[PDB]
RNA sequence: CAAUUUU
RNA sequence: CCGCCCGUCGCUAGUACCGAUUGAAUGGCUUAGUGAGGCCUCAGGAUCUGCUUAGAGAAGGGGGCAACUCCAUCUCAGAGCGGAGAAUUUGGACAAACUUGGUCAUUUAGAGGAACUAAAAGUCGUAACAAGGUUUCCGUAGGUGAACCUGCGGAAGGAUCAU
RNA sequence: CGCGGUAAUUCCAGCUCCAAUAGCGUAUAUUAAAGUUGUUGCAGUUAAAAAGCUCGUAGUUGAACUUUGGGCCCGGUUGGCCGGUCGGAUUUCCAACGGGGCCUUUCCUUCUGGCUAACCUUGAGUCCUUGUGGCUCUUGGCGAACCAGGACUUUUACUUUGAAAAAAUUAGAGUGUUCAAAGCAGGCGUAUUGCUCGAAUAUAUUAGCAUGGAAUAAUAGAAUAGGAC
RNA sequence: UAUCUGGUUGAUCCUGCCAGUAGUCAUAUGCUUGUCUCAAAGAUUAAGCCAUGCAUGUCUAAGUAUAAGCAAUUUAUACAGUGAAACUGCGAAUGGCUCAUUAAAUCAGUUAUCGUUUAUUUGAUAGUUCCUUUACUACAUGGUAUAACUGUGGUAAUUCUAGAGCUAAUACAUGCUUAAAAUCUCGACCCUUUGGAAGAGAUGUAUUUAUUAGAUAAAAAAUCAAUGUCUUCGGACUCUUUGAUGAUUCAUAAUAACUUUUCGAAUCGCAUGGCCUUGUGCUGGCGAUGGUUCAUUCAAAUUUCUGCCCUAUCAACUUUCGAUGGUAGGAUAGUGGCCUACCAUGGUUUCAACGGGUAACGGGGAAUAAGGGUUCGAUUCCGGAGAGGGAGCCUGAGAAACGGCUACC
RNA sequence: CUCUUAAGGUAGCCAAAUGCCUCGUCAUCUAAUUAGUGACGCGCAUGAAUGGAUUAACGAGAUUCCCACUGUCCCUAUCUA
């Protein structure tokens, strides 16, 4: 029932706009969904024109990718730690974009050891041939291996949770996990 | 508002249908067209305004519901249906066969042709597109789309559809030395064959054009349409021949119909 | 509903009620032709108005002009088709200088009296 | 109007759908996505070596100059990344066979690859409706004024 | 030096 | 010039304006409240309908010599784990409606007050038009039955274009 | 404006006459008449109107000057001396110009290419009227005579042209709707398969768009030279 | 078809008004009325109230026929022609009325979607579905559980309808069956190391994320390394692929994963034919129906520029109830202060912003006329709005619908 | 114009704390109003430094009405010292 055009909302001077022509259907905007955790109640809706979108509630698992290899494996989603705009969804466990989450980190080192074999971090007929081939890049980065030391990883988040259901982000890689920790710790 | 219009009055229709003003009532409007806006014409108004093979309304449906008139082969079960530019409608055999090409003035046509040369269209690309599966097609302008054209040449050029399937049989390049045929506007359907390859680059397109008798008339791109080559033309035309014989020449040329 | 249908006036009264000669110069004409009503003497002047409405504006424009050599050659023909302009003065300037109340003596009240038959125009 | 640690606020400004691989190190390190918009509008080079993001820049953001091209001179500069242009035009009323000159001063989005004082005879394009009222973006500054780096009295 | 009215 | 004409005062019909009432109503915008409904949403789980393990409240009967109860044996299911789910309820958002005031805008009621208009033109005077009998007009001040008068400083539209 | 106070050319009536005509009067707004709202086009001594004078930013209004001339060269429009008659063609040139391109210091952008091209390129070859005089394979070569990219350009005001200004509305061309206001019909034979022209055209401001024009105006480009080349 | 005349005075000239004068496709009234074609008509004030009726329903060759309906009777003992009532399907969002609100709002002209949705019309368009990949059995075809109906109720009510007996599908939820190659993931055998493969899995389409390509102004040696075909065996050379825009992270293909799994005929009509291996063998035409996507069309929604009557006895207006911008989030079909969190303090304006009034819906146009203009347009066409006054909302491709629903007045 | 002792209440204001007749008359206030307020003046007997008229603030000054509050009251009851 929330309108979203500007036949209300006083214009660039200050003129109290003549508001009229009773509100219509091509004008709509719905209640914010506030997706949560708690095992998959993603409730389907109709939309305009003959359409069908996905407003999630209580999701727990979504494929999070690296992606310079493109792994995209399903991971257990655990807890939001920092949202860049709204400091209430960190405390009410809602998630949208850049509400970057700790997850589980375990379905990655089953894949990581599967052809690298570091191991981190304290034989088939071509086992060395499938390990010497994609070798000489066994180091990843200092601050990324040292998060597998605790064994739970910070994923970023990219898909829109309450408009397509799935929260489908990426492994927060690069120096961006040397960026959010400055915005993480400095809440003072 | 609240949805599409579906009723259309007289004295609100296009005037180039040359439709009547004073019957006291509404007008034909087409369905969802294949090709154009109502710069097409319904095939209702073709056979009681210009052909006069009927004389009142639903007797157009009486011929139409009984397999008589073939349009591009198919009977075209919708009684009002757009018969736009270039299209071939055909009746029974022995020379009842037509084609829909503009004259000079603004009427559409009465263009009696044979069953031969009515075995192929001559279209125009609006857009080329390489759609799904990585496989290219093209979009000709009568609503159709044809698959695997004679490839890697053009946008904005003619094509020769062949009334069986897709069938690129002759694409003819957008040349200076050419026979072009402008479709629409105040300069609708004369002929001006070319003069020059303008683009007016960046913003918007326009093409300078000269006629047979050296009256340069200059048109928009969206009106202009290639149809042949100098002296050649593929689709033949009626007795008007595209001159725009003006009124101070209309005065004494019409002095030959009295017989006295 | 229905598309509109036009209807016009066909005369134009003078802006003067009472002049002591034109209310008799009409009757120097009214007995001269046997006309029943001065609506008609306004009606034939309405053409003599609108002919010279149509003729002065074709002449303030130039020689060799794409309406004057079409319509100024065409307007003279339709009124010599009746024959009220003479068969020598086709140059559209004796159309502006057309005779006063000259259209109405080729009304066939007095085109049937010139073939005898009445011994009046009141009989016409 | 900001610089000096471009990622100054609490969200991380970086271009969508671009990425630099953390594996092998080279000298360029950020494949920035730039382009040209057409109508003979050739980009300034300060767009390249600069490291701003600001999603509604015309050469880097996901917009394109689409409609018409206007002109005018700039009045204000006191906002974060927006300025207002000034226009002068003459409306003719046929009752008097005379003119009169009006004005309308629309706002227009600015790109940090440029730089503008007040003055600055400038030309703008048309964009997607990027904000509340500002719908145009400056596309070529043509910085032209008298007494520029010239006063020494 | 001082002077009012004439339906 | 026995010309005209000015004001008060009286006689009659009018028209606006001011007006105590904490005037009144209508419309709009806002102070703080109450807030029906519908939608979303945290819940709830009457009420149905299935499948499976298989007893029982019973035979479904592989035809066995008595078997295993193969089966479902009406429905308690001993269970499971569903699935559709109302009556109500939970927290948002939109919010009709109403009060409360303040502020505007539009119309109206008023006891009464002073103005002006029109007017058989009456009473009191003569102000003006002539040097109108004190030259007339303007600004300001004072006075008085009423025109009017007196100062004061101008101007001639004056009764002088003149030492 | 005035008539009527027992002589009414106005009242009330008769007879006559006059207007307009199946229409006429009355009332109310509004247009012209209104040069009584005035841009084209007003007055400013009591007449109605010039501030008591002066300063003053907007708003208007703003002196003059920069490619003129001169010559060359081409084809167009109108009309001729030309009808020469079957009021139709101009064989030659002329008359008044208007359109375009050169030269006088005076180009009318520049570079990348592919073209293209004129060949003054010309190695040379061809019926004849004498080997770019009528023709051919090819080079330093009469290149934005055509595309698509560059140096990318002081900016406008103004003005011609042009697709653009829905249909009806208006001026209208054509048509024997009986004429007409209308409407877009109709017309011609063979009236026995039988033909056929039709339904235009036009202003339609300003705002946009394209192109031609460079007078009239504004507008910027060098001065401690950081000036183009 | 550019015109003037009576009134101040004893008579004159002149401003100035009053009056006369013609027209109104502009209203009313009065008197009067014989004929032909063309017809405006409860706009004005009361967007004030309404008795009564009518104004939106629909079926083919093609969705279901147990009507104890109607004819039938000979091609149909599965009906075999229709066809009430009905369930599906579509439409009822169009048309029609009126002009109250509404003065940069609507609207007129001109643009944009590289910022979006689309039932319908027309054209392109599906061998990759199994998850114990021979137990997954119907693919020679599986299950509803409800109608209409049949019979019994209440209430006076109305287009209210109850438990019970059955029942269909293009309604519902399911569920399979068809050609080979190609690469990738593993690894039975390598035990040799310059290599091969049994077998197993995916392989269509949609979804959403992250990533890759989608190139194109001249040339040449040297460097180090993976480094090849052939072998004159030092040696020649790997021929290198590109659609469009003025412009894109564009179309498109690819990598890696998902999905309460998106789709991939369990549908009807007519004619009955072709190989003999005479068997429900195998193979076929022509016609509707619905689908996913890309187009088109009918649209809709936004948005650029410029244009609207009077008033200063309205000069400052708008922001703690977003006013002006930015970074993020949501929400939107779709861009955006649309909404939120925060950060900054803007924006408009004597060229008339803000405010007030309209006996203002805007435009196409009307009347009148020498030219310039004035005053109108409720309304025959285009667009907008409302259905007593405000709000909500289901279905639907399309509605804040009102001859649809709910609440309040 | 006149009389009494000389002059005859001008500006203003009022049933006012000054009006006997009087609970004057009109309006508004109220359900009802000898109260209150605003007007009328021929005022027994107001009225000009015996000062007249209007006043912002300040009244433990005197009055009337409204809102909030409440055992003053309907209707009394209970407890403590």
């Amino acid at each position: 029932g929330i309108s979203r055009d500007s036949r209300h909302k006083r214009s660039a001077t200050g003129a109290k706009r003549a508001q009229f022509r009773k509100k219509r259907k091509f004008e709509l905007g719905r209640q914010p969904a506030n997706t949560k955790i708690g095992a998959k109640r993603i409730h389907s809706v109709r939309t305009r024109g003959g359409n069908k979108k996905y407003r999630a509630l209580r999701i727990e698992t979504g494929n999070f990718s690296w992606a310079s290899e493109g792994i995209s494996k399903k991971t257990r989603i655990a807890g939001v730690v920092y949202h860049p705009s709204n400091n209430e969804l960190v405390r009410t466990n809602t998630l949208t974009k850049a509400a970057i989450v700790q997850i589980d980190a375990t379905p990655f080192r089953q894949w990581f050891e599967a052809h690298y074999g570091q191991t981190l971090g304290k034989k088939s007929k071509n086992a060395e041939r499938k390990w010497a081939a994609r070798a000489a890049s066994a180091k990843i980065e200092s601050s990324v291996e040292s998060q597998f030391s605790a064994g739970r990883l910070y994923a970023c988040i990219s898909s829109r949770p309450g408009q397509s259901g799935r929260c489908d982000g990426y492994i927060l890689e690069g120096e961006e996990l040397a960026f959010y920790l400055r915005r993480l710790t400095a809440k003072k | 508002a609240r949805g599409p219009k579906k009723h259309l009055k007289r004295l609100a229709a296009p005037h180039h249908w040359l439709l009547d003003k004073l019957s006291g009532c509404y007008a034909p409007r087409p369905s969802a067209g294949p090709h154009k806006l109502r710069e097409s014409l319904p095939l209702i108004v073709f056979l009681r305004n210009r052909l006069k093979y009927a004389l009142n309304g639903r007797e157009v449906k009486a011929i139409l519901m009984q397999r008589h008139v073939k349009v591009d082969g198919k009977v075209r079960t919708d009684t009002t249906y757009p018969a736009g530019f270039m299209d071939v409608i055909t009746l029974d055999a022995t020379n009842e066969n037509f084609r829909l090409v503009y004259d000079v003035k603004g009427r559409f046509a009465v263009h009696r042709i044979t069953d031969e040369e009515a075995s192929y269209k001559l279209g125009k690309v609006k857009k080329v597109q390489l759609g799904k599966k990585g496989v290219p097609y093209v979009v000709t302008h009568d609503g159709r789309t044809i698959r695997y054209p004679d490839p890697n040449i053009k946008v904005n050029d003619t094509v020769k559809i062949d009334l069986a399937s897709g069938k690129i049989t002759d694409f003819i390049k957008f040349d200076a030395g050419k026979l072009v045929y402008v479709t629409g506007g105040r300069n609708l359907g004369r002929i001006g064959t070319i003069v020059h390859k303008e683009r007016h680059d960046g913003g918007f397109d326009l093409v300078h054009i000269k006629d047979s008798l050296d009256n340069t008339f200059v048109t928009r791109l969206n009106n202009v349409f290639v149809i042949g080559e100098q002296g050649k033309p593929y689709i033949s035309l009626p007795k008007g021949k595209g001159i725009k014989l003006s009124i101070a020449e209309e005065r004494d040329r019409r002095r030959a119909q009295q017989g006295l | 509903p229905r598309a509109p249908r036009t209807y016009s006036k066909t005369y134009s009264t003078p802006k003067r009620p009472y002049e002591s000669s034109r209310l008799d110069a009409e009757l120097k004409l009214a007995g001269e032709f046997g006309l029943k009503n001065k609506k008609e003497i306004y009606r034939i002047s309405f053409q003599l108005s609108k002919i010279r409405r149509a003729a002065r504006d074709l002449l303030t424009r130039d020689e060799k002009d794409p309406k004057r050599l079409f319509e100024g050659n065409a307007l003279i023909r339709r009124l010599v088709r009746v024959g009220v302009l003479s068969e020598d003065k086709k140059k559209l300037d004796y159309v502006l200088a057309l005779k006063v109340e000259d259209f109405l003596e080729r009304r066939l009240q007095t085109q049937v009296y010139k073939l005898g038959l009445a011994k009046s125009v009141h009989h016409a | 109007s900001t610089e000096l640690t471009v990622q100054s606020e609490r969200a991380f400004q970086k271009q969508p759908h671009i990425f630099n691989n953390p594996k092998v190190k080279t000298s360029k390190r950020t494949k920035r996505w730039y382009k040209n918009a057409g109508l003979g509008f050739k980009t300034p080079k300060t767009a390249i070596e600069g490291s701003y993001i600001d999603k509604k820049c015309p050469f880097t953001g996901l917009v394109s100059i689409r409609g018409k091209i206007l002109t005018g001179t700039v009045v204000s500069t006191k906002m974060h990344r927006t300025i207002v242009i000034r226009r002068a035009y003459l409306h003719y009323i046929p009752k008097y066979n005379r003119y009169e000159k009006r004005h309308k001063n629309v706002p227009v989005h600015v790109s940090p690859a440029f730089r503008v004082q007040v003055g600055d005879i400038v030309t703008v394009g048309q964009c997607r409706p990027i904000s509340k009222t500002v719908r145009f973006n400056v596309v070529k500054v043509s910085a032209a004024a008298g007494k520029a780096n010239k006063q020494f009295a």
